RNA sequence: AGGGUUCAGCUGUCUCUUACUUUUAACCAGUGAAAUUGACCUGCCCGUGAGGCGGGCAUAACACAGCAAGACGAGAAGACC
RNA sequence: UUUGGAUCAGGACAUCCCGAUGGUGCAGCCGCUAUUAAAGGUUCGUUUGUUCAACGAUUAAAGUCCUACGUGAUCUGAGUUCAGACCGGAGUAAUCCAGGUCGGUUUCUAUCUACUUUCAAAUUCCUCCCUGUACGAAAGGACAAGAGAAAUAAGGCCUACUUCACAAAGCGCCUUCCCCCGUAAAUGAUAUCAUCUCAACUUAGUAUACCCACCCCACCCAAGAACAGGGUU
């Protein structure tokens, strides 16, 4: 009938051997999962048209200008991938859609702040709790057996994503900051209406249409941008340089995932199917992928023509 | 910037543009959509009791990186067709004339200086 | 919207603010040991871990003389500064001060918080303490610990 | 002078004449190679009296004898501040106050 | 096998089903044909609501 | 703006006694375990903290009496003695507050 | 400190608003009004003469913060025969 | 013989522009007419100012209405008109005049209904290629698919600039993805021809995206009025 914590007992002889236990145990989960094709993987099929692929769990670091060889400045957001996995699987029939569904996890957290059901959940996986899990659509060719750790190199210079997350929150807004009305002039006689939004209705309805542009709470909702591409990637640190601004505040979860837009579609004939495996892979990545019009730090001083 | 009644700085030597009273001529039209002229757009001046279209070539406002910002809004004249009404300019006028898409070689190739 | 803002918004205005923490910080040099409302006292607290610092910087320090006597309204305290309160905490790096909360002021239900200085002449607080070792749980987890330990021994 | 290579001044004997110097050169250009370099318009249609090209590296302007000796650009760009009009103009003045 | 059913004459492109979102604008007209292929049910559902008694029991 | 007409008491009872409106229960309410008073969890024991306020007051007192007047901070630690008792050997170049008591058990010397 | 107008400067009057402080505000604790109020278990569209009538539609109950389209909001009184 | 302005606008088409189609002019460029089409847009100022009179410079266009001037418990100007006063006129006078002019206080603590994120398909110009091409005697001058640039609208963001500084914001930056069906045409009896068909028939324009789990005392928070939410390894 009380609350309680999990350090709530423990004495000073236990609290630090729990927390290093827990980490150890944590990191050690982690490091088991980092050779998915020895590991019994799904088969693997080759690409083919009208494939969609699964996608990323990022975090938003920051932002950084970068310049182009023709000498275009264009911010570049970070996506930084970190401990992003795939939990769980579910077919076609089972999920009653057209599409398939994956489950994609990251950025994992303490499991003394879980529930009883997703902590048991885990448990079983073998990999220590996420903060957010996000659903993907894919198809049948696309599976990818469960816990099955994702990388930046999903990825892949020139590619076109979408990003979605929850923007930044601002509370109760009025109809100046929030819809952008005008308002009214603040002299010539003006009686405390200086931001009102002034007339709702009509005289004829005696009511207010549902859907009226009204204050109220603002942002801290779900958007998605579109059309982005990446012009860098990082496999040492597994970040995206993402073109352009992305939803959300810094250090927030980012669901990235390859652009919806019909004029992008059939773009992923050269895109690793259905994800890149570096424990198979024959050749080793390079530190830094760039794209052909990016200019490198190392590269000398641009001469233009 | 530059916008409806703001006042200029005639660049070039058009006797036009020369003020005996030192008075400035003021934008009274602005050939964008927006109203806001940039380096490059067209405006129309009341000048001397006449209506001539004018380029602006440098303005107060800050711009993009890498671009010059003059401490005073300059204009020089054109006539109706693109012909510039003066024959040289004196003061360094920015190169991005080039880049932007217009008539500009004349003023280009009649002006003197670069920055 | 107020994000990353971590000046409370106090008294008559910012100079009020300023003069209510510089007497809470004098009285808190006085008596080393104060109790104020929970905000004020939290507000406060960072003020007077940066002053220990600023007496250990030494008394001859120009800037921290000048520090020193404006925030202290009692000019008999700034010799107790440089002299007791700053080779007391000499060895240590940080927490100088410790602050707990008290049961509410009967005049206004305000939320009492109670700050003094480490190391007072004082009567001890009756501290929260953890449970103690020799409890169930402990016990399980240490016997646990032991043999963790010898497997990793072994 | 970080303006181009090549500045070509042509004298033709009337705006017909002009359009058709114009038309030819742009043509030539577009028909000979560079496949990849941006195309160049012509510039100046509705003005008679004067016309430009502005190419990758190479300006020419097609005026009228009339037109050149009103706004004379061999001695401008042969002469970087030393030109007349530049000497009869004045560098920069600035009024000052009144008795 | 509501979805063959038959209509007598030319109901299938002159009754229409309007129905109102409740939004500015929201005024849609759906003709049988449309209704029929959007939904084979919806056209017997309609049906027997609509013949149905106006009261709380029609739920 | 003017009602237009008198609220029952039936829509009074409803906005009244709504669950929002009833003062929740507290579950984090314990037994002190020195004197077995009630406290909260996060908060001192009373008791506890005005025996002790009292103490401290009481020492103030004998403090300021000593020090007779204003502005005369010492520039050396203090040491408080009660009945029975004599400077350390460590507790040595400072400031003796003396006290006409029996040691408290909760104060622990050093 | 009369009624209009003008030259220059000046400025958030405006282009197009933004940031901060105080007050207000919201929550906690103490004290504690007034106008108003036939009864209400107080929905929307169309029609009729409109929350209460007719035909359809909608519909578990309930608290807090805004809003001012309707309750010819007593609202708000005045003006005209 | 009653009426404007600010803010927010909802709906109708009897459509100003953006969209298809027929006729139509001597080839294009452009023009007129006719049908269908309400998804979207329809500017800034000056003297005035009973909102209509005169306009200036732009744009693809600067549409007509209803909504109790739509809207004044959101604000505001003029008149309905006043209490003071003058000039012109009427009246012996008091006083009066739709005549001309100056000045001149509508107050409100939201009880009820309705509503408070429509969880996302973008619109329009200009420039370059085609191309000085077809076409044209010349004058002139397009197609169709493409590429770039700009503006607005919607949704986000702070790496630079700026207002400013653990942050908010624009003057700054980023993204923006379908049709529209009016009719033009094959074969064919009634009416053995012909006929696109309120004949049986053919053909042309006749969905995806985001949410998808279920410790909490206390502390922190890019989350927030309270509540709620995220983190506390
Ligand atoms: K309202
Ligand atoms: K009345
Ligand atoms: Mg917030
Ligand atoms: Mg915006
Ligand atoms: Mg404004
Ligand atoms: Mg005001
Ligand atoms: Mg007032
Ligand atoms: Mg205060
Ligand atoms: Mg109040
Ligand atoms: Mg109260
Ligand atoms: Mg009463
Ligand atoms: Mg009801
Ligand atoms: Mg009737
Ligand atoms: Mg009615
Ligand atoms: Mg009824
Ligand atoms: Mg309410
Ligand atoms: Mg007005
Ligand atoms: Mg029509
Ligand atoms: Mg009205
Ligand atoms: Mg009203
Ligand atoms: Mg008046
Ligand atoms: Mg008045
Ligand atoms: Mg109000
Ligand atoms: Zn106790």
């Amino acid at each position: 009938k009380s609350g309680t914590w999990w350090d709530e007992h423990l004495s000073e002889e236990n609290v630090p051997f729990i927390k290093q236990l827990v980490s150890d145990e944590d990191k050690a989960q982690l490091a088991s999962k980092l050779c998915p094709l020895k590991d019994e993987p799904w088969p693997i099929h080759p690409w083919e048209p009208g494939s969609f692929r699964v996608g990323l769990i990022a975090l938003k670091l920051g932002m950084m200008p970068l310049w182009t060889k023709d000498g275009q400045k264009h911010v570049v957001t970070l996506l930084q991938v970190q401990d992003c996995h795939v939990l769980k699987y579910t077919s076609k029939e089972n999920c009653n859609g057209k599409m398939a569904t994956l489950s994609v996890g990251g950025k994992t957290v303490s499991r003394f702040r879980k529930a009883t059901s997703i902590l048991e959940f885990y448990r079983e996986l073998g990999l220590p709790p996420k903060q957010t899990v996000k659903i993907f659509n894919i198809t049948d060719n696309a599976a990818i057996k469960p816990g099955t750790p994702l990388y930046a190199a999903h990825f892949r210079p020139g590619q076109y994503v979408d990003v979605t997350a929850k923007t930044i929150g601002k509370g109760f807004q009025g109809v100046m900051k929030r819809w952008g009305f005008k308002g009214q002039p603040a002299t010539h006689g003006q009686t405390k209406t200086h931001r009102r939004p002034g007339a709702v209705a009509t005289g004829d309805i005696g009511r207010v249409w549902p859907g009226t542009k009204m204050p109220g709470k603002m942002g801290n909702i779900y958007r998605t941008e579109y059309g982005l591409k990446v012009w860098r990637i990082n496999t040492k640190h597994n970040i995206i340089y993402v073109n352009g601004s992305v939803p959300g505040h810094k250090n927030c979860l980012v669901k990235v995932k390859d652009s919806k837009l019909p004029a992008y579609k059939d773009l992923g004939k050269n895109l690793p199917f259905p994800t890149y495996f570096p424990d198979g892979d024959e050749e080793e990545l390079p530190e830094d992928l760039y794209d052909e019009n990016v200019c490198q730090p190392g590269a000398p001083s641009i001469t233009f023509a | 910037a530059i916008q409806k009644m703001t006042r200029v700085r005639v660049v070039d030597n058009s006797a036009l543009g020369n003020s005996p009273y030192h008075r400035a001529p003021r934008c009274i039209h602005v050939y964008k959509k927006n109203g806001v002229g940039k380096v490059g757009d067209q405006i129309l001046l009341a000048i001397k009791g006449q209506k001539k279209k004018a380029l602006i070539v440098g303005h107060c406002m800050p711009g993009p990186r890498m671009t010059p910002r003059f401490d005073s809004n300059n204009v020089v004249l054109i006539e109706d067709n693109g012909n510039p009404v003066g024959t040289r300019i004196k003061t360094p006028i920015p190169t991005s004339l080039r880049k932007r898409e217009g008539e500009y070689s004349k003023v280009l190739a009649i002006a003197q200086n670069f920055v | 919207i107020s994000h990353g803002r971590v000046f409370r918004r106090m008294g008559l205005g910012p100079e009020s603010r300023i003069h209510l923490l510089r007497n809470l910080l004098t009285g808190l040099v006085r008596h080393e040991r104060i109790e104020a409302p929970w905000a004020r006292v939290d507000e406060m607290r960072g003020y007077a871990e940066k002053l220990i610092d600023y007496g250990k910087l030494g008394d001859t320090n120009e800037r921290a003389m000048r520090m020193a006597d404006f925030w202290l309204t009692e000019k008999d305290l700034i010799p107790k500064l440089f002299q007791v309160l700053a080779p007391r905490y000499k060895d240590q790096t940080g927490g100088y001060t410790r602050m707990l909360q008290i049961p509410n002021r009967s005049l206004d239900r305000a939320k009492m918080a109670v700050i003094e200085y480490k190391g007072n002449c004082l009567p001890p607080l009756p501290l929260p303490r953890r449970d103690s070792h020799l409890t169930l749980l402990n016990q399980l987890l240490q016997g646990l610990r032991q043999d963790l330990r010898q497997s990793q021994e072994a | 002078m970080r303006y181009t290579d090549y500045f070509v001044i042509v004298s033709g004997t009337s705006t017909r004449h002009l359009h058709a110097m114009a038309f030819y050169v742009v043509k030539m250009y577009k028909h000979l190679k560079c496949k990849r370099d941006p195309h160049v318009k012509i510039e100046g249609k509705d003005t008679d009296d004067w016309l430009c090209v502005d190419f990758g590296s190479m300006v020419i302007h097609l005026m009228l004898p009339e037109t050149r000796e009103i706004y004379e650009l061999e001695k401008l760009w042969t002469l970087r501040s030393y030109d007349d009009q530049l000497a009869q103009i004045a560098p920069e003045t600035v009024p000052e106050d009144f008795i | 096998n509501t979805r063959h059913i038959a209509f007598s004459g030319n109901k299938w492109e002159q009754k229409v089903y309007s129905s109102h979102t409740g939004y500015p604008g929201g005024f849609r007209q759906v003709t049988a044909a449309q209704l029929h292929l959007r939904d084979p049910v919806a056209i017997v559902k309609l049906a027997i609501y609509g013949m149905l008694p106006k009261n709380l029991h029609r739920r | 703006a003017a009602p237009k007409n008198r609220r029952t008491i039936e829509v009074n009872r409803c906005r009244r006694r709504n669950p929002q409106k009833l003062i929740k229960v507290k579950n984090n309410i314990d037994v002190c375990p020195e004197c077995g008073h009630l406290k909260q969890k996060h908060v001192l024991c009373a008791y506890c903290y005005e025996k002790v306020c009292k103490e401290t007051a009481e020492i103030r007192r004998q403090i300021g009496k000593q020090e007779g007047g204003p502005f005369k901070a010492p520039t050396i630690e203090t040491v408080v003695l009660y009945t029975g008792e004599t400077p350390s050997e460590q507790d040595q170049g400072k400031r003796i507050i003396e006290r006409d008591r029996k040691r408290p058990s909760w104060f622990t010397q050093n």
